[PDB]
Order: C-alpha cells, then structure tokens, then sequence
C-alpha cells in the first residue's frame, strides 16, 4: 500500500501524430554548448549550429514538450523535426519571421 | 516521436485508463477522459513549451487568461478528467487545452505575456467544499477550515457566547450587521443564518433585511410547530433556505408533528441521524420525504469503535446516542439517501474535518459494502462523484449559492484546491480562492527554495486586506442586497445574492437523490428500509489518521 | 510536515507539559496551569500509542495525586479534556475529577 | 416548588447572603440584593426557559435587547447584586429581571428573536479597567492588558524611542496623528498624553488641538515651576487634564514649591509614592491636597520581600527607593488616601498586573488591619468596593471619561469582564468590548467543542476589523474634535470627547476621598498621619501568584 | 572642563580618530567627522540636557523637529560621521547639531515640544536596504527582510505559483493591480515588475499602464533577442528599467548576441556572474559594458567551502555552476566591477541575508586582498563605503527610485536602521520607516522595562493599519500614476513615482563603476581581467554566523 | 537573544522533532511528520556541530530506516530539506530518499 499511488496501464503514447517530420543533420560549431527546447523554432536557433535552415522553416524538435536536446561544441547529430500547427504564424525567436509561415 | 506510459504520467501526471490511489484509501479513481493533443501539453521551466512564441502567444491580457493550471486531474461530480484550468478575472474560465494558437492545435485556452501558471501536473484539482452547519465560535476556525479545503461557510454565531455554543444563530440586526461587518476579514466565503425561532414574521423579516442568507430553527430557542412554520413562510416570500434542529424532547410533538408543520416546504435538516439532535430516536426518517434536503454532521462519520464512548461522554443520553442510527447514517451516505456533510463546529463536530470524514465513510463503505450498483469500469469513479458532491455541489444548491460556486464550471469563482495524490482529503498542496492563492504550505521563509523545513501552512497574498476583499464574497438576502445593507455597513468585499433556496428538493441534489422507504423500531431504534435491517461495523483503525498527523 | 493550524497548537500543548513534566521531577507541588498540561500531554501519547478512548478516561485520573498539587488545585479542575488523532480518527477524551 | 440554597446556588448562582471567595485571597463578599422572581429565573439551553413565546418574546428588535448577561454576579462601586444585565446597541441598557412580559412577572429586560445570550450564572460581571499611566512601547501592550481586564489604555508614546521608554508622552501633531491612526487597530478604547514640557503656550494647544486629552509634565522633559503652570493654564481653557512625574532632584525646589507652582489647580499625581519620580522623598504628601488625584503605579504594590531588592536594581538610587514610603502606600489604599491604582508599563510597572496587584494590596490590608470601619456585616463588600473603584470609575473621573466607561451604569458603553469567581482577578472567562466579545480563552479549534486543551486567549470577532472599529472609541479633545480631526485622519473607529477635567477634586473619588495630615520626615523618611506612624509589613507569598501561572 | 576621550566615547559615542570593529569581522571604521560643539551634546534622561527651556526650547511644531536620533555615527556612501540626525514630516530634515537655539550655539536640529528623541549615542545609523530580486513566494519574506535592516523591495509574483517560484514576474493587470493592492498590508515599501517576455508591444504597455516599474526578461518565458528587443523599446518609451535573467542553455546565442539585441541600451543583469542563471558559462562578461548595471544574487556570496556541494544539488549542471566565477565575483565585487547585492528570495537566495552577506564578501576580500588602493589612513572606510552602496544607493539608482530612497540626505523618506556596533549587519536595534519605528527587538510585554528575555523581533505601531500606509511607498510607473491607477483600485499608502531609469550607466555606480576587461576562457572558465587570472580562496569559517544565530 | 523569525520558526522544528524523538524511544513506528522532524532536527544540530554539508546528505539517509517506520512513509519522502547556520554561514542540506 503506497499512499496515492498510480496503477499506469503498460504501453506507449505517439506524439504529435498526423503531422509533417524530416530530419536533419545538425553540427555545433560553437565553442560552447547549445541545448535546443521541445517548442522552439528550429530555424531560428543559435547561429552556431550548423544546418540546413531552409529546410527547418515552420519546424520544432519532435521530442516529449517540455524536453531538450543538448548539442556540446563540435557534436553533430540528426534530429528529427515536426512542423507547427495552429495558424503557423512565428512571433519572437531571432526575429526573422515575425508572421505566418 | 514515442513515449512509454510510464515515463508520460511520471512528466505529465497520468492519462486515460490509468488508476490512483486516493491517500491511502481502497478509493481508486481511473482517468476518464484527457483534452490533450499528445505532445502538445504545456509545461513551465527553463526550455519548457510556455514561453514567447512558442506555448505563450502576443495576445493581449483580454484576449489571454490570468491564471492557468496546467495538466490537471479534475474529479468534480460531473467527471474525472486530465485538462488544463483557464482561470480569467477571479472565475473559471474554460477546462480545455492550453497554449497558443499560432503554432499550437486545438488551444481553448490562450497563454499570454498576462497569463501565471500553476503546475498541476500529478496533481489532483477539486472545487473548494461548503461547510453550512457553522457556529462562529471563534474566527480562527476559518483558517482551520480553509486549510482543510473548504472556501465557504455558511453558519451563525457572535463568538464564544452561549447562544452560539449551542446554535448556529447570529440573533438580530445589530449583531447581524456586526458579523457581516466582521466576516471582510476572513479569508473564506461567508452568508450567516439568523435565529428563526419566533411565532412572529416581523421579527425575522428584520433579520432577513438585516442580511441572513437564512433562518435556523433550533430547539434550544423552541423548535415548536408554531416556530417552524412562521420561519418556512418568511422564507418561501423572501427566497432564503432554512435549516433545522428539531425537538429532541418531543415536547410539542413527535416527529410527524414536526414533518406536519412543515408541510412539504423545502428545509435542510441537520444532523439528520439524531445524535447531533432531533426527536429521539426517530429524525432520520425525514430523509424519505421529497422537500427535506438531509445532511449529517462529522463527529459520527464514520462508525468507529471509540464512537459511542466518545458521544455519551460529549453529550435520555441513550436516547439520542444510538449505535443503530449511527451504523446505519454510514450505509444512507453510501446510498444517496443522506445528501451532505457538514460540521457542526466546536458544537458536537469539527471545523478541519468535513473532507477527510467524508472520505474516510466512502472507504469503509467500499470495503464493507463493495461497489455501487452504479459504478462501470473496475474503479470507484462513481462512488468518488457521489460522495465528493456532499460537500461542493449540494451545500451549494440547499443554500442558493451555486450560480456562483460548488464545482469547477464555466462563470463560478475560481475556489479550487490542489491535492498531491498522497495527502488526498488530508493536507492540501494549494488552496486558491477567487483566482489568488489564499493559503498553502510554506517552507523556511529565509530558504534559498520554499520547501526546506519547517513547512507549515501559511497565508498568502489571496488572505491580506484589499487582495483579500477581492477575492472573497459575502453572500446576502435579495432583499438586503436591494436595501443597501452592503453600502450602509460599509462592506468591503464582493457581494453575491442567494437565490433558488425554496424550489431545490431531494430529486436535485447530484448523486444523492433517493428517498427509501425508511423506518425505526421505537424500542430496539433498528432502521429498516423496505422492511430490510440497515446497519455496519465499526471501524477499528481508518485511513487519513496516524500517517498525516503529529499529534 | 505541512503542519496544520492544530498540530501546532498541540505543540504549544506539549511544551507546556515539558515545563511541568520537570517540576514534578524536583519534587514540586504542581499548580494549576502546570497539571493541566501533564495530563492532557499523558492522554495525547495514550491515542498515539492507540489506547482506546475507554481506557484513558479512567487511565487519565491516576497521573497527579491531591498529594502532589497545590492546595485547591484539584477543586479548580473538575474535569480535563482534549482531543487527539486515535488510530480510528480524532476523539474526545474527558477525564472526569482527574486529581484525587 | 421548594429548592434547597446549595442546589439554587448550583443551578443559577448565589443568592441575597451567599458569600463568595475571591480567587485564592482572604476577601468574601456576600451578596446583597437579588432582582429576580424565584421561580422566574432566565436559563438558556434545551429544555430550557429562553425559548419561543417562554422565555422569548414576539418583540421586533428595537423592543428588547441585543445582549442578555442571565444571572450575573455584579460587583462594581455602586453594590455587589445578583440581577440580569441587559445590552442595547452597544451600552448598558438596564440591569434588573429578563424574559419576557407575556407570560412572566416583573421583566426589565425583554428577551426576544433579536437577543444573544451569554450564561452568566456562577460568574462574577465587572466594568473593564482603566489604566492611565500607558508608555506607549509597542502594541502588544494592548492584547497583554484586554487578556487581564483592561478595556481603556490611557497614555502616550510612539513606539520603542527613548522618550518614550522614559515618558507617556506623545510628542506633537504628527506622532499624535499617527498614533490616532494606528489606535483602530488595537481592540481597546485610547486617549493620548502629549508632551506637557514647554514655557510656550501654544506649543501646547497645538497639540491638544491634534487629537491629545491630557499633557503630561515629565521630569525628564524638565518639570520645572514654569513648564507645570503653563500645562495647567492651558489645560484650564481646553477642558484636559495633567498628568504629573515631578523633579525627583529637587533641582528647582521642593515638593512645596510645586505644590505651589500648581496653585490649587486639578491634577492627577502619578506614582505618587515616589519610587517610580518624584520630589525625594516627601512627594506622597500631595495626597492631602483637594486638587490632587493621587494614584500609585503597580510595581510597588503590595509590599513583599522582594520589592526592594528587585527596585534598587531596576533604577540617591537610596533616597528614591524607600522602604518607609513604600510600606505606608498600601495603608494609605487601604484608607482611600490613594485613590487609583495603574502600570507605568514596561517603564518600572506591568501592563497585565493592574487589577491583580490591586487585589493582593486589599487581601494583604484585610490580612494585617482587619475590617474597614465602613464594613458592615462579615463581609469584605466594602473594601472590595473601595478597591474595584480604585482601576475603574476613579481613574474614568480623572481623565474626563466618566460619561462613556467607567461603571456599569445604563447607557454607558458595555466593556464588560466576566470572572469564574476561581479566577476573579486573574485570568477572566469573557472580555466584552462594546458589546461584542473581543477576547477569551479558546480551547481547540478543530475540537468538538471549545473546551478541549489546549485552552489560551485568542482573539474574537470584537478584535477583528470593522466590527473592532464599532465596538471601541478613540479619545479626542473637544478642540480636535470640533477641527474635525478625526474626519481629517479619516478615523475608522467611534469617537468620543473628554469634558469635566478640570472640576474633579479628591472628594470626587468614589470610596477614595480621604485628605490626611501626612507627614514625612526629612532625614528618616518616616510617614505619619496625625502624628501616628503609618507602616505595613513585607508579603513573603501573595495570592494570585504561583497557583495560577506556568511562569 | 576637560574629559578624557574613554569616558568621552563611553557617554557620547565614539569620535574623531576613533575605530570601531563592524561586528565580529575584521572590518575597522574610523570616526573621519563630528558635527558636534564639545559640551552641547544633547543627551536625554532625568537632569539631562533635553529639558524645556535647556536642550529643548519654545518653538511651534512649524519650526522644530519630530524626531531627533542624538549622537548617530553615520555610514553612508559620502561619509562616516558623529552627527545629530532630525526627521520632520517622515522625512530627513538635517545631519547636523540638535538642540536649543536659545541658550546652545551652532544649533541647525531644533529640538521643541513636538519633538521625540531616539538615543543613538554608541549606535551605527545607516540608510535601510534596498532588495531588487524578490520573488513574492509568501507575503512573510517583508518581515524576514524588514527585520533584517531591508525596507524596500523590488521584485514580482503572486504567491507560490510555478511562475513566481521561478520568476520575479508578476504576469499582466489582474495579478498587478491584486498584488499593487496587498502590498498596502507590508510594512515595505514595493515596487512590482512585470512579464516582459513578449514579442508584441501593447501586451508590455498594459502592463506598465497597470503599474509596474520594471519589466523582468526571464529565460524561462523565452529569453529571446526579439523578447529583449521588444522590452527595452517600450522601457525606452516608458521609463522604466528591465532586469534581465538570460538564455543559459545558450538556445537562440550566445552572451554576445543577447549583448547585441540590449543594443547599448540600459539593463540590469540579475545574478551576473551566472549560478543563478544566464549564458554559460560567461554571462559574467556583461560587467566590461558601459550600459549594464550588474548586481550578484547572495548563495554565492561569498565562496565558502561549502557553496558548490550545496549548489551542485539546490540546481549541464556543471557548466552552470562553476567554481571559477564564483570565485573572482568576490574580486570583481571588491573591484567595483559588480554594483549591487540582491536575494533572487526563495528561488536560490536568502531573503534575510542581502546585507549580511555582503558584510562577509568585504570581510574575507579585506583578509585576501588587504587594503584598497583607494584606502587612507589605517581603517577600512573606503571599502565599507564601496559595499555598502551595493544594497542602498545603487540599487535605487538602478530602479529609479533614488529621488526618494537609498541613502540619508535630506529631503529622503526616513528609512533607517539603527545598529549596535557588535551585531552591526547581523541583528538591529530599531528599524524605522517612514519616520515611525516599524519593527524591533521587544522583551516580556508584561515586565517592567523592555529588555527582559525573551527578546524578539516585534512589529511596532509603524506597521499597524492607517500608521502604515502613511509610512511606507508604493511605486507606480509615470503612466498608472497619470492613469489613476491609485484612485481606482483605492491604494491607501502613499505614492512614488519611477523616474530616470533609462539614463543611469554603469559610471553612475556609487564606487562601483568598474568596466574592467575581462575573458572567460570557453574550456576551462577561469576569468581573467587584462589577461591576469582573478581567482580567491573558499572561508571555512566566516563572522556574522555561529556567534549570532540559534539555529 | 534578539530572535529574528526564521529562528523563532526553527524552534517549532525542534519541538516536532522533540514529540518525534520520545515516540521512536517508545518503540513506535513513526509517521510522516514525524520522521520529516526528527531527520530534520539531526542535520541542524550537524551543522551546529560543524560537519560539512556533504556529509549530512549522506548521514541523514542512516536516522530512520524503513522498519522504523509506517507503512508508506519513505514513499512519502523522497527527499528531506532544511537549511541551517554552519560555521561558514547558511547552506541548503538536501537528504535524497532518506529512509530505507
Ligand atoms: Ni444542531
Ligand atoms: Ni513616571
Ligand atoms: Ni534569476
């Protein structure tokens, strides 16, 4: 018997389903590390990480909301992202959209 | 991408199908249903979803709530759900998905630079409960309450005075106005009963332009025929409930008489198994009746062992102390025939323990009784909607108050609590009142965090002065209201009118609406419903006791 | 702890009975104050121990004698009472003409 | 029927001959008249007399009272009574016989729908006290002096500042205007004391125009022949009163000189013993002047074997403490040569030890002197009398109060204190503010009922917020009020103006009128009346002391 | 005559040429002024020199002081000096010499009948303290800083929400205009900040129309170059200042893009040296520019052997917490490279330790580092004059709020904080607001003087009810306070307005204007200033701690 | 003594600990609030004492273990904080699951 306790039935939940992934190959160039949040507008991340930003216009990281990814100077990895929704209007970041798309 | 279960309810609190435990209770509540879009649930911290652009929009503060509670676990009477609280100008806004519409689906609940958040992630949110059998001993009993997660008293009293020891009457205009007065400075919803016990109608017509938001009948100031019916008349003309402590001496008359006088006019009936009192042995045959709302008071929930010990000493006394209507108050509660719990404080009951009893005879129920009729599914969902209704909705609805509180619905002011699953019932994580939190456990205050020890409940800003008149109601008559009384006292807090106290009966109360074909034998006092013998055992340890308190 | 309003009242409670406790032990005569706090504190134990409230009513009148209180102690408590959280909940615990 | 005395005194309290013990002391008093109707007594309870169309009448609320005090023990200056005491809009409508005129006989008192009841029976009622030597030091004074019986707080200060710790005096228009403000916050009624110290006139009526009923001549401040005629030239165009701590030093003469420099004009002499300021050490012979009102500060009342030793300490150190002085005080109580007793709090005196010191003074008298010559019959009733005047009417008199509190006599405001006779004295059963009760003992809040430990003052709905405001006055001069001083502060609390300080003489103290021939020896310090050697000897245990208290 | 200079500092205080010891630290004041006549000093008491017609003359209300602090010894940025301190109407009226013009000469304090005396002979007066880190968790951190020597607080939140627990946000108008309403209730005075992190102008603008002073950029709501951006153009518009808590995860730049979107612009950079938060791991090179005003959170100050483990677990981790920065920020704090001392309360600081702290990072660089260049003579005033601006005058500098706050000058509000030299920057003698005293160390309420134990920090009549309001401010921004803002939510403590935030630079610091060259090496995070490694050693032990505190 | 409201607040701490101190002696299983006072109490006195904050966080995992005390209770303490004066002033001591 442990107070308030859950009884989570086994499996597993998919995330953001139904909607536009790629992948991309992203490299830190930087000398510092840069980690990467689950909302983030990918295009407009730190300009040290190297990639193709086109590609990324209107995506974020497909991961859990709420998680991270970490990129330490001169790592490299493939992440795969999903594109947004809504209205798929992009306010703040870099400043390089600021409206829909 | 995938997440396993386990690791989803570990981030964001559980989902559809999975079980908790509530405290350390046999109680288990299986999550019907979640409003989420799965990976597009809100979250607040550093790299999290709520922040500019992302979960958080440009909309302006009217286009935005104030407060949002993000990834709760609602158990309300009308369902047990996983949702995000919107929470906009002290009321409850929407139960939906939260977020910003620009580049999130299915928002219902915009984020905004004006928005604050509350994590309830793992949480458990309720509406705050009504306590309606007050007598105000004392002011520190709102505190002690609001803890425990009530938000509303409804009762009478002028302080430690013997009227007020013994009855829940606030006697007259002049004392009236002084604890209408009084009540701006207490963090809690309030509306006051007045002495109705007078062959009069002027008399009470006073009291009820004075303010009263209802008229108690104890026997103690003459629970005669005479009385019942000249305080039922005043309140079917003036639209204000009445509450009543029958003749326990059968003085006037037996309990017919009194079901007599009457006369099929709405009334909430205290303590309505007798022990607290009323015609010995038999009051706890009213609740057969379509016009009588029946409610208990606590220090009888549930039948325990040290119960009539306890009682007989507290408190002939063999007459109105009975071990077969209190075994048998347990199992009407199970049922529905008993539609609220309430206290009876520093008067034969307790201030802080209205929730915690109320949970403590729905797990002796199940474990005696197993489950309701009522109940699909392998969980005890419908038993946690009957019950938890006894002490939101119902008080809410026998008073006339629920347009404004008694669950968590659209336009009802924003009273919620917030429960670690573990501590259900006992200890709450936060409790809110009218959109500002007014009360929670607080750590080491010259802490680098808020939960080194020593942590203990504290006052929030929702509890100090103007914050406070802002985020409480002081509940009065219609015709008070219409009077200027508000004005005239100077009152500082928000004002909400009661009405629909004299059309509610039992057929309304939510999840408690059954009137049985009850009976009590005069010589043995056994109760029988249907010609069936009810009664129960009585426990000998219960849940949510030793484990959450020091002393 | 999350320490409601009442469990810290009973703190003040214990303490008080800490007070006594140690005058009793150099031989005082209790006073008024001082015998309240040591029994109600005895019966506090009682329920956490789980002791039926039964039992400690009658337990509750053998702490003090007339023999260790001031003159006209006993005649200025007729009764004794306090509550605690019993294995079965919050109960009422009167000890009747507890000093004798 | 026929009743036995002991059980009558059981059930409703003693009657006409019935003596009572007063606390642990030596005192008894015995009652000397009954109001009631045996047979006709008010009782409140289930069963009981104060019940619809019984004990209770048909009267709207303007016909009967808002407060009943059943058969209460009165002991005040006037007579120690056994009758029913009836509360209107705050003050004292009547004492005599409740009920209602219906069905019973001789009733003064109507009960009706509109009247709270508080049991009275087996309790002793007495008027609030009155201290008028406050310093000011911090507002925890308050709650320490209500909790010991004190409703009036008479004083000045601005906190914890030098002036203050030495001076009840509240220096100018801005500390007294803040201090008017921050006094709707504290649950008993105030007065301020300004700065009397000034050679200029309008130094002084500016600050009695702000708000100040008094000035007070400190040493400390320079009470020279100058500064005390100005005080009194302008205390007698703007009806307040002066307060005296005279040159200790003699620096700028003797106690003559500033007998002279007063020139027949009503004061009221603080301390005037010696040890807590004044000309060494011949000031007590003010006390045989008509224009003096002499009153004593509590640290040297009653003479014990400590007084000394402990004096020394806390304060030429020789001649301001003297045994000889200090032992001839008591008598000189006892005899009415003094006529008011106060604290000097936190500035050699004890704020919650007024009304106690003043009863082991009369228990310590009755003790080494016997009976008074005024006694008649074996009771103490009027050296209680002389006593219970002495922190009550006398000190109301003196500061032009005497309209408002004071006494319980009609139409004044209801402070009352209610005693079990066990505690009287020391630690009261209720504290009643203007008609509401502000503070009591309060057991368990999350209790069954109020009585379970542990059982502490805490603070009612009197003390709380607007309802405070309305249950207490603040203390204007007529100048400030007729400036519209408290409109201008914007004052929340009721306000009342002192009149008739300047017309009170010695022969105007209730029971403490007497004008001695006293001497002091120069060089012995010896005090005389009449040539006879006046002197007590030291207390080695006093009542109301270690029975009572944890610490 | 003649004394000698022992007895001299043993009666009056310390003067020219004498030292005194800051507490137990190893920090030495040395008296550099006295602005007394030698023989005029006013002293108060029996047969002293503030006497009518002596120190205290004849003057009206009009033309003297309220209250008087007699023989101060002065800390402040612009000097260490013996004076005499008068206060009239709340606020500082002169640092000079007090008394009687009549008969004493060089007179500028005239000291009259509407005058209170505080002794302050063998005290340290100083200004209170200035906190622009609060995160309004619990509304009980005001008495925990106000006792602790801090009388304003600058900062954001509504209670324990998520949002608060992580943020100095108060997110839009309701929560402004509630918290704007409780804050009437601390005895502070307050300033809020709001949710700056927004990409659209209006949702900033309403916020600053609402009342905020400020606007906090906080990582966690997205601290973005457009957020930034967009905060410093309406501050630009608005006059108010932003407080900045940068992208540690380094996720839209690096430290130099987020210096490049501020664009030259005025900020103040919270916790610069980065444990707290900000780009790691060299957010700490913000202190080289000219427009940023960086302040230090106090967990880090000052680094102890015990600091990392502690922070290590109160928090990738590793690059966040750095023993490299933490260790020169104690040098660039002895530097005046870094201008001010903050808490971050109960989200990784110390409420009740802003000055305490701040006291040690002086004490332990003085046993490191020895003498600044700037010092003279053989004290260590130069430095005591350098830290203490860093928790008085540049915090309001930085906030605007200087015209009425953060040192003694005359024409200030009397926000001072009276200390003995042995718990100086520990424990205060008297802590004064607004011209009242508003909370300080009070023994036994029923005893016969102050000091008997227990002795504990006691709320005074500064901080009751009306006394209050009149005594503390509220700061508005130049629009709410153009818009009404006061009026309309009914705000009864008096009212300040921001100004002059935009202009302030980093030479404005009061002795801390340093803008060294420094360098955080990618790899290793060492610092290094013109090339040269700034680094110190961790206490084991450190003064103003185990001597002091009970727990 | 000058007692500021954190060390007035830290006196409640105690005296929980003191109530959870004479049960253990009684051979009771302590409860929730109990075991958080008595854990808690211990780690301030070793900053009194002197020892650092890295070796609290290891010896307040061996107060209590988990046959000393009620069913579910190290369940419902993942952690333990307090904060205390050491000699090199306050510091945060953070007890991860302490009972086992
Ligand atoms: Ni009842
Ligand atoms: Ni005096
Ligand atoms: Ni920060």
């Amino acid at each position: 018997m442990i107070p308030g306790e859950y009884h989570v039935k086994p499996g597993q939940i998919a995330l953001n389903t139904g909607r536009a992934t790629c992948r991309v190959v992203v490299e830190n160039h930087g000398d510092r590390p840069i980690q990467v949040g689950s909302h983030y507008h990918f295009a407009e991340v730190n300009p040290a990480l190297k990639f193709d930003r086109q590609q990324a216009a209107g995506y974020r990281l497909n991961i859990p909301a709420g998680t991270a990814v970490r990129f330490e100077p001169g790592q490299k990895r493939e992440v795969e992202l999903v594109a947004f929704a809504g209205h798929r209007a992009v306010f703040g970041f870099r400043g390089e959209v600021m409206g829909p798309l | 991408s995938n997440i396993s279960r386990q690791a989803y309810a570990d981030m964001f609190g559980p989902t559809v199908g999975d079980k908790v435990r509530l405290a350390d209770t046999e109680l288990w509540i299986e999550v019907e249903d979640d409003l989420t879009t799965y990976g597009e649930e809100v979250k607040f911290g550093g790299g999290k979803v709520i922040r500019d652009g992302m979960g958080q929009g440009q909309m302006l503060a009217a286009d935005c709530v104030d407060l949002v509670l993000t990834n709760a676990l609602i158990v309300d009477h009308w369902g047990i759900v996983k949702a995000d609280i919107g929470v906009k100008d002290g009321r409850i806004f929407a139960i939906g998905k939260a977020g910003n519409p620009d580049i999130q689906p299915n928002v219902t609940i915009p984020i905004g630079a004006a928005t604050e958040v509350i994590a309830a992630e793992g949480k458990i949110v309720t509406a705050g409960g009504i306590d309606t059998a007050i007598h105000w001993i004392c002011p520190q009993q709102a505190e002690e309450a609001l803890v425990s997660g009530v938000t509303t008293m409804v009762g009478g009293g002028t302080g430690p005075a013997a009227g007020t020891h013994a009855t829940t009457c606030t006697p007259g205009p002049w004392y009236i106005s002084r604890m209408l007065q009084a009540a701006d400075s207490l963090p809690v919803n309030i509306g006051l009963l007045g002495k109705g016990n007078v062959s009069q109608p002027d008399a009470l017509r006073e009291q009820v332009a004075a303010g009263v938001i209802g008229l108690k009948i104890h026997e103690d100031w003459g629970a005669t025929p005479a009385a019942i019916d000249c305080a039922l008349t005043v309140a079917d003309e003036m639209d204000i409930q009445v509450a009543l402590h029958s003749d326990t001496l059968n003085e006037s008359g037996f309990v017919e008489d009194t079901l007599a006088a009457i006369g099929g006019r709405t009334i909430h009936t205290f303590h309505t198994e007798g022990a607290g009192g009323g015609h010995a042995p038999d009051i706890i045959t009213a609740c057969a009746h379509p016009n009588i709302l029946p409610s208990s008071t606590n220090p009888t929930l549930p039948y325990t062992l040290n119960t009539i010990d306890e009682h007989l000493d507290m408190l002939f006394a063999e007459s109105r102390i009975r071990r077969e209507t209190i075994a048998a108050e347990d199992v009407l509660h199970d049922l529905g025939a008993f539609s609220l719990t309430s206290s009876d404080s520093q008067a034969m009951g307790r201030v802080g323990e209205v929730i915690l009893r109320t949970w403590q005879v729905a797990h002796r129920m199940k474990v005696q009784r197993g489950a309701l009729a009522e109940e699909t599914g392998d969980n005890d969902n419908f038993r946690v909607k009957r019950y938890i209704a006894k002490y939101t909705i119902n008080p809410a609805l026998t008073h006339g108050i629920a347009h404004e509180v008694g669950s968590i619905e659209v336009g009802k002011l924003a009273d919620l609590v917030v429960w670690s699953p573990a501590f259900f019932g006992v200890k709450p994580a936060t409790v809110i009142k009218g959109g500002m939190i007014a009360i929670a456990p607080m750590g080491d205050i010259n802490a680098s965090i808020p939960t080194p020890q020593p942590v203990h409940y504290r006052p929030m800003f929702g509890a100090l002065g103007s914050a406070r008149h802002h985020c409480r109601l002081t509940f009065l008559s219609q015709a008070a209201a219409a009077n200027g009384v508000a004005e005239r006292l100077n009152l500082r807090s928000a004002i909400a009118v009661v009405k629909g106290c004299r059309t509610v009966q039992k057929a309304d109360m939510v999840h408690n609406s059954l009137q049985p074909n009850i009976t009590v034998d005069a010589q043995t006092y056994e109760v029988r419903v249907d010609g069936e013998l009810i009664t129960s055992e009585p426990a000998d340890v219960l849940p949510m006791a030793q484990r959450y308190f020091l002393f | 702890m999350e320490l409601t309003p009442r469990e810290k009242d009973k703190l003040l409670l214990f303490t008080a009975a800490l007070v006594a406790e140690r005058r009793l032990a150099r031989g005082l005569k209790l006073n008024y104050p001082e015998s309240v706090a040591l029994i109600s504190a005895f019966i506090m134990e009682g329920a956490r121990d789980g002791k039926s409230v039964a039992s400690l009513m009658e337990e509750g009148r053998h702490v003090l004698t007339r023999e260790q209180v001031m003159e006209g102690v006993p005649e200025m408590i007729p009764d004794i009472q306090v509550e605690a959280t019993f294995p079965d909940g919050s109960k009422l615990v009167t000890v009747h003409n507890p000093i004798i």
